[PDB]
C-alpha cells in the first residue's frame, strides 16, 4: 500500500525560491522566517499601540 | 536581507518583545508627526495655530 | 592479546573464570543454574517473577539509588534465562566495576521483595507474558516441553494465566533462601582482572534438584490463524556426550536456518524432500535441546492449513529413509563443517560469547577449551549416527501443534 | 504532565476554547457569534463609564 | 587501567588503495573468524524514476545465475565450505558479505568476486523473483514501523530522489527489463565505489594479491545531487488498528559535521524507551520517568539518521490514540528544555552513554566491519576509538545548547502518523508548540 | 529529666483528645501524597482497623458522643506502626532531592 504513493505535488503554491530539489535549505528558512515573523511583529507593534 | 533580521532580533521572544515595543514607541512618535503634518496640510489656513500666531 | 582466561574453583562451591585483556567492553556475568526446572507444582511462575525483579530495593541500596547508579555510569544491565540458567549480565568499560559489582551482590544476595513493588511486577508479568507470546512458535515450544515430561523439564519460562497477581513475595524468599548456594554461582569476568574479582567474591558472599521422566502424548491448540506450527520431538541423550554431538551431526543434516539469506538450502534433505512432494509455502526445520540430565530432538514444520498431513509425512519419510542406512558421507563431513562453522561463529560477540565460556565453565563444572571440542567433533563416527537416528524413528514420540487443525495427523498418521 | 489538563479552570477553557473540535467548514457567517460577545463586553464597558459620570 | 590503558592496546584496520578505483580495508587482530565484505554506493538515492527499486530487485537477483557456476551448486558451495551468507541494500548503500571462518578465506574472496561482477539472468528467475517481491510487499504492508519511515521520507523529501521507496512501487516492479537491469549494474556497482573490507584472523599480503586477482580488470568510466528537506504532514487515517505509530523528524546535518556527534550526545540521553523495561517508575530518562508515570505511550526511539550528507534528526513513538497529545507535548518540552536549560549532569550521563553503548555498538566481527564499511564510503575513513573519546570530551554543554539552538528550536519539521491518528493535533499546534514564549 | 518528662507526655495525652475518641497516633496525620502512600503501603488487616477507627471516631463525633470510660485507649499501649514507612518516606523523598541535585 505505502510503496505504491507517489506525493502530489504543489509547484502551483511553493515559494519560487525553494522551488529546486537541487537546491538546499538550511540558510533560505531564515528569510521566510523573517518575513512572516516580520507580518505578525509589525500587527503586535500596531495592537500594542 | 530579511534573513538577517531574522538573525538579529526576532529568536529570543523576550528581547523580541522589547524591541518590537521600542518600535512601537518610535512608531508612536512617526505616526502622530505624520497625523499632525497631514491635517494640518489639508487644513492649511482654517486652523487656531495660524489665527494665534497672528494675534 | 596472547594471555588467556584462569579458572579458579573456590572449594566452598563457586566457580571464578577470569580473563584479564585490553578490551574496553568490560563484561561482568554472574550465572547460577536456577531456572524453571527448580519449581514444584505450587508456586508456578516464581522464577519468571524473580527474573523480572532485578529492579528493586535491597538492604541498604534502594532501587532508586540501583537504577539512577546504574544508567549514570552508562553500564547496561540484562537478565536472562533458560530453563536450567539465570544469568546476570552488566556491560561497563573499566571505570567504575567496583561499585556495580557491589550493586550485583546487592542484588543477588539481599532480597526483600517488597509488596506494592510485588504488586507492580505482577502488572508488569502480564505485560511482559503478552510480548513475549505475541510470537507464536515461542507458544508452540512451551506446549512442547508440556507435552513430553511429567517433571522439572514441563515448566514455563512465565507465568501461568491465574497465578498472575496471586503470587506472594514469601514464595521468593524462601525459594532463593533454598534454591542459591555458593555451591552453584559462576562470576565470568572479561576486563576486570582475577585478584580482584578473588577479593571480591571471598570476602562478600561466604552464605551456602530433580530429574527428568518422558511423559509423551500430543498437545493441539486450536487457534485458528492459517499457520499449522506442528513439532514432533522425541526425547534424545543428555548433554556432554558424543551421542548427542552425533545429534548435533544428525540435525546439521537434516536442516536447520538458512546460511544463505534468500537461499534455499539444498543440501537440508527435508526441504528437499517437501519440496520434491509438496509445491506450496512452507518451511522445515530440526530441533534439538539438551540439559544437564536429557534432551530433546526431532522436526519442526510451518505449513498451510490445507497442506500440512503433506509436509508432516514427507519430512518423516525423509527421516525414515536416512535412518535405513542410507547416507552420504560428502554430507557427513558437511554437516561436520557446519557444526564447527556453528559453534566456532557462536562465539564471536561478547554477549555471545560471554554467556558460551560461562555456560561452558558451569554446566558441568568443567572449562572445556574449543580446540578440544573440534576434536571430539572429528570424533564421532555414523555409528552413533545411524544408532541415534534409529533410536529416533522406532521410539516415542511428541507432538505439540497450533492454528487451524483440518488435517493434521496425530501420531500413527506420520 | 500539564497545567492545561489537570487545572479545574483550564479543563474548561481547553474545553470550550482550545480543545473544541471545530467544524472546518464555516465562512464568515459564523463570524458574528464572537463579535456579539465582544459587542457585549464593550457595551459593559462605555456603559460603565456612562454610569461613572451619570 | 585508564582509557589510555584500553586505547594504547586497540585495533588498527589498515586500508589500501588498489590500483582500478578499489578500495581495501583489514580490521586485524586475534579473532578465530572472518567477515568479508563489499560495500558499494548504490541504492534508490542513485536511482531514477524508471529504474526505482532496480537495486533492491538486483539484491533479490544476485544468487540466481553466474557464469561459472549456476544457482543451487553455488549456494551449494557457501554451504559446503561451512560459511554464512548475507546481503542488503539501503537507499544509498549496499552489502555483500560473508561470515566466513580464516581457512577458507581464498575461496570466499574468488566465490564473493564471481557474486559481485558477473551475475547471469534468466527469464524464470526473473519471473519467479518478480511474484516473491509482489508477495514480500503485500507482507511489507504488516510491517508498520517501515512503512512509517518510508511516509516520513516520502513526505520530507517531496520530488527529490531520495523520497523514491526502497523497494519501488508495484507497478514499477511488473514491468522491468532486463536491458534496463544491466544498465543500472553497469552503471552503478563498478569501478570507483567500491570498498572490500574484512575483519577478523586475516593478514594483508595474501588477502591483498587474491583482491587483485579476483576484483580487477574492471575499469570502467555522474549522480548526487543535493537533496531539499521540506517539513509537512502525511497522516493515515486506519481507525481499526490496535496502536498508533507516530513519527516526526526535523532536518538534521548529516555526517560532516561535529553536529553529529552532539545529536549523538542528545539522542543518548532521550533515545529508546520500550514498555517491556525493569524499573518504572524510578527511571533515569525524565521523559520515560513521565512516560510511564501517566502511561503516555507506549514506546519510542528518538535517534538521528544519516544520508549523505543530511540528516533525519527524528522521534519515532507508539502509542494508543488516547493519548497522542500529551507524549507529543512532552516531547516537544523535553526538545526545549535541551534548547534552554541545559544542565550538567546530563551532559554527564549522555556522554557515558554514548561511550558505552558505542563500544557495545563495537561488539564481535560483524556490527564492526559493517561500521568499517559503512565508515569508509561516507567518511572516508575509519574513525578511530581514541578518536571518538576525544570528540565526546570536546562537548560540554555549551555546544549542546547551540546545537539544539541550531536545529531544534523554532523549525519546520516532518510529520508522519499512521492509525488511529484523529486525536493527533493538527500541524499548527505542533508548530506554536515548537518555539517558546515559555509557554 | 526523663522521669518527668513521661509524666509530662501523659498529661499532654491526657488533654490532648483523641484518646477518647477511641483514636491513636496513626488516625489523625495531616496528609500530601507521601503519607497517602504510606498509607497505601500498609498490610490489609492494619488496614481494615484503621478505617474501622476511622469510621467510629467520625460517627460519635457526628453525634458528638465520647466513648465511656472502658474504651479510652491508655497510653503506650498504642502501635507506632507508621515509624518505618514514613521513615522511608522520609529517606526517599530527601534521596530523590539530594541525588537529583
Ligand atoms: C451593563 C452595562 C451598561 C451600562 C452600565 C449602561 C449604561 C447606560 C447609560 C448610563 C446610558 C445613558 C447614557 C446615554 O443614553 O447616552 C445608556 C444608554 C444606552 N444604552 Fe446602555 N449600558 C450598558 C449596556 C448596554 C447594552 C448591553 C446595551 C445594548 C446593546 C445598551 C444600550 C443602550 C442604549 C441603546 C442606550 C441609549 C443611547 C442613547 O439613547 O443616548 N447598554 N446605557
Amino acid at each position: 500500500s505505502h510503496t505504491d504513493i507517489k506525493v502530489p505535488d504543489f509547484s502551483d503554491y511553493r515559494r519560487p525560491e525553494v522551488l529546486d530539489s537541487t537546491k538546499s535549505s538550511k540558510e533560505s528558512s531564515e528569510a521566510r522566517k523573517g518575513f512572516s515573523y516580520l507580518i505578525t511583529a509589525t500587527t503586535t507593534v500596531g495592537v500594542a499601540y | 536581507l530579511t534573513a538577517r533580521l531574522y538573525s538579529l532580533l526576532f529568536r529570543r521572544t523576550s528581547t523580541f518583545a522589547l524591541t518590537i515595543v521600542v518600535g512601537a514607541l518610535f512608531f508612536e512618535r512617526a505616526f502622530d508627526q505624520g497625523a499632525d503634518a497631514i491635517y494640518e496640510h489639508i487644513n492649511e489656513g482654517k486652523l487656531w495655530k495660524h489665527i494665534k500666531h497672528k494675534y | 592479546h596472547p594471555q588467556d582466561l584462569e579458572f579458579t574453583r573456590l572449594p566452598n562451591g563457586l566457580v571464578i573464570a577470569s580473563l584479564e585483556n585490553y578490551a574496553p567492553a568490560s563484561r561482568i556475568g554472574l550465572f547460577i543454574k536456577a531456572g524453571s526446572r527448580y519449581e514444584n507444582f505450587n508456586n508456578l511462575g516464581t522464577s519468571h517473577l524473580l527474573r523480572l525483579a532485578s529492579s528493586l530495593t535491597t538492604k541498604g541500596a534502594s532501587s532508586f539509588k540501583i537504577t539512577r547508579g546504574i544508567e549514570a555510569v552508562g553500564g547496561k544491565l540484562s537478565v536472562t534465562s533458560t530453563r536450567e540458567n539465570m544469568a546476570y549480565t552488566v556491560e561497563c568499560l573499566r571505570d567504575d566495576v567496583d561499585i556495580l559489582m557491589e550493586f550485583l551482590l546487592n542484588v543477588t544476595t539481599a532480597p526483600e521483595f517488597r509488596r506494592w513493588e510485588v504488586a507492580a511486577l505482577q502488572s508488569q508479568l502480564r505485560i511482559d507474558k503478552a510480548v513475549a507470546f505475541q510470537n507464536p512458535q515461542a507458544h508452540v515450544i512451551e506446549n512442547l516441553h508440556a507435552a513430553a515430561y511429567r517433571n522439572a523439564l514441563a515448566n514455563s519460562l512465565y507465568c501461568p494465566d491465574y497465578r498472575i497477581g496471586k503470587v506472594t513475595p514469601d514464595e521468593l524468599h524462601d525459594y532463593v533462601q533454598n534454591h542459591f548456594t555458593s555451591a552453584r554461582m559462576a562470576l565470568i569476568g572479561l576486563g576486570v582482572s582475577h585478584p580482584v574479582l578473588k577479593q571480591v567474591a571471598e570476602q562478600f558472599l561466604n552464605i551456602r534438584g530433580a530429574k527428568a521422566k518422558y511423559r509423551g502424548g500430543e498437545i493441539r491448540e486450536q487457534n485458528g490463524d492459517s499457520l499449522v506450527h506442528a513439532a514432533l520431538v522425541a526425547e534424545s541423550a543428555a548433554i556432554g556426550s558424543a551421542e548427542a554431538n552425533a545429534f548435533s551431526v544428525l540435525q546439521h543434516v537434516l536442516g536447520a536456518g538458512p546460511h544463505v539469506k534468500r537461499g534455499s538450502n539444498a543440501t537440508s534433505s527435508l526441504y528437499q524432500a517437501v519440496a520434491k512432494g509438496v509445491h506450496q509455502p512452507f518451511d522445515v526445520s530440526a530441533f534439538n535441546a539438551s540439559y544437564s540430565d536429557s534432551g530433546l530432538f526431532g522436526f519442526y514444520t510451518i505449513s498451510q492449513a490445507a497442506s500440512a498431513g503433506d509436509v508432516i509425512k514427507a519430512a518423516y519419510n525423509q527421516v525414515k529413509t536416512i535412518a535405513q542406512g542410507n547416507l552420504s558421507n560428502p554430507d557427513v563431513q558437511a554437516a561436520k563443517n557446519k557444526l564447527k562453522a556453528g559453534y566456532l561463529m557462536s562465539v564471536e560477540s561478547s554477549e555471545g560469547f560471554l554467556d558460551e565460556v560461562g555456560c561452558q565453565a558451569l554446566a558441568a563444572g568443567s572449562y572445556t577449551p574449543p580446540s578440544t571440542v573440534l576434536q571430539q567433533i572429528d570424533a564421532v563416527a555414523d555409528a552413533d549416527v545411524i544408532n541415534a537416528a534409529k533410536k529416533f524413528v522406532s521410539g516415542r514420540k511428541s507432538m505439540a501443534a497450533s492454528g487451524n487443525l483440518g488435517h493434521t495427523p496425530f501420531i500413527d498418521e506420520l | 504532565i500539564n497545567i492545561r489538563k489537570t487545572h479545574p479552570l483550564m479543563k474548561i477553557v481547553n474545553n470550550a476554547f482550545i480543545d473544541l473540535p471545530a467544524p472546518s467548514n464555516i465562512s464568515s457567517w459564523w463570524n458574528f457569534g464572537s463579535l456579539l460577545g465582544i459587542c457585549l463586553i464593550l457595551q459593559i464597558l462605555t456603559g460603565l463609564f456612562l454610569a461613572m459620570h451619570y | 587501567a585508564t582509557y589510555a590503558q584500553a586505547l594504547q592496546s586497540v585495533p588498527e584496520t589498515q586500508v589500501s588503495q588498489l590500483d582500478n578505483g578499489l578500495r581495501v580495508a583489514s580490521e586485524q587482530s586475534s579473532q578465530p573468524t572472518c567477515t568479508v565484505g563489499v560495500w558499494i554506493d548504490a541504492g534508490s538515492r542513485y536511482e531514477t524514476e524508471k529504474n526505482n527499486g532496480a537495486g533492491y530487485f538486483v539484491e533479490h537477483l544476485a544468487f540466481k545465475g553466474t557464469k561459472n557456476r549456476p544457482g543451487n551448486a553455488l549456494e551449494k558451495e557457501v554451504e559446503s565450505m561451512g560459511a554464512h551468507l548475507n546481503a542488503y541494500s539501503t537507499r544509498e548503500h549496499t552489502a555483500y558479505y560473508i561470515k566466513a571462518l580464516s581457512k577458507d578465506l581464498p575461496k570466499a574472496v574468488e566465490l564473493l568476486a564471481d557474486i559481485v561482477q558477473n551475475c547471469s539472468l534468466e527469464d524464470s528467475q526473473i519471473e519467479k523473483e518478480r511474484d516473491v517481491i509482489l508477495q514480500e510487499l503485500q507482507e511489507n504492508d504488516t510491517s508498520m514501523r517501515d512503512v512509517v519511515f518510508n511516509y516520513l521520507h516520502a513526505t520530507a523529501f517531496q520530488g527529490t530522489p531520495l523520497a523514491q521507496s526502497v523497494e519501488g512501487p508495484s507497478e514499477n516492479v511488473r514491468k522491468l527489463s532486463r536491458a534496463d537491469l544491466t544498465e543500472y549494474l553497469s552503471r552503478h556497482y563498478k569501478a570507483p565505489r567500491m570498498v572490500l573490507a574484512a575483519a577478523g584472523g586475516l593478514e594483508h599480503r595474501q588477502l591483498l594479491d587474491l583482491a587483485q586477482k579476483h576484483f580487477s580488470g574492471l575499469s570502467g568510466t555522474p549522480t548526487l545531487t543535493p537533496c531539499r528537506f521540506t517539513g509537512s504532514e502525511i497522516r493515515h487515517r486506519e481507525d481499526g488498528l490496535p496502536l498508533a505509530h507516530v513519527a516526526i523528524a526535523v532536518e538534521g546535518p548529516g555526517w560532516a559535521n561535529p553536529d553529529n556527534v552532539a545529536l549523538q550526545v542528545a539522542n543518548a540521553i532521550i533515545g529508546h524507551y520500550d514498555c517491556t523495561y525493569g524499573g518504572g517508575m524510578h527511571l533515569s530518562s525524565p521523559l520515560a520517568s513521565v512516560a510511564v508515570t501517566n502511561k503516555l505511550c507506549q514506546s519510542f526511539q528518538t535517534f538521528n539518521i544519516c544520508y549523505a550528507d543530511t540528516g533525519l534528526l527524528g522521534a519515532h513513538f507508539v502509542c494508543d490514540h488516547m493519548s497522542i497529545d500529551d507524549m507529543m507535548f512532552v516531547l516537544q518540552g523535553q526538545w526545549m528544555r535541551l534548547c534552554t536549560s541545559a544542565t550538567e549532569s546530563e551532559v554527564v550521563r549522555g556522554k557515558n552513554l554514548l561511550r558505552n553503548a558505542l563500544v557495545s555498538h563495537l561488539d564481535g566481527t560483524t556490527p564492526v566491519c559493517e561500521d568499517i564499511g559503512r565508515s569508509l564510503l561516507t567518511y572516508g575513513r575509519r574513525i578511530p576509538l581514541a578518536e571518538w573519546e576525544s570528540r565526546i570530551a570536546e562537548v560540554d554543554a555549551r555546544v549542546v545548547r547551540e546545537v539544539c539552538s541550531k536545529y531544534f528550536y523554532d523549525q519546520c519539521p516532518a510529520v508522519a502518523g499512521f492509525g488511529p491518528i484523529e486525536q493527533l493535533p493538527d500541524y499548527n499546534r505542533i508548530r506554536s508548540g515548537m518555539f517558546w514564549l515559555r509557554f | 529529666s526523663s522521669k518527668w518528662l513521661e509524666g509530662i507526655r501523659k498529661w499532654y495525652y491526657n488533654a490532648a483528645g483523641f484518646n477518647k475518641l477511641g483514636l491513636m497516633r496513626d488516625d489523625t496525620i495531616h496528609e500530601n501524597d507521601d503519607v497517602k502512600e504510606a498509607i497505601r503501603r500498609l498490610p490489609e488487616n492494619l488496614y481494615n482497623d484503621r478505617v474501622f477507627r476511622i469510621k467510629r471516631a467520625l460517627d460519635l463525633s457526628m453525634r458528638q458522643q465520647i466513648l465511656p470510660k472502658e474504651q479510652w485507649t491508655k497510653y503506650e499501649e498504642d502501635k507506632f506502626y507508621l515509624e518505618p514507612y514514613l521513615k522511608e518516606v522520609i529517606r526517599e523523598r530527601k534521596e530523590r532531592e539530594e541525588w537529583t541535585k
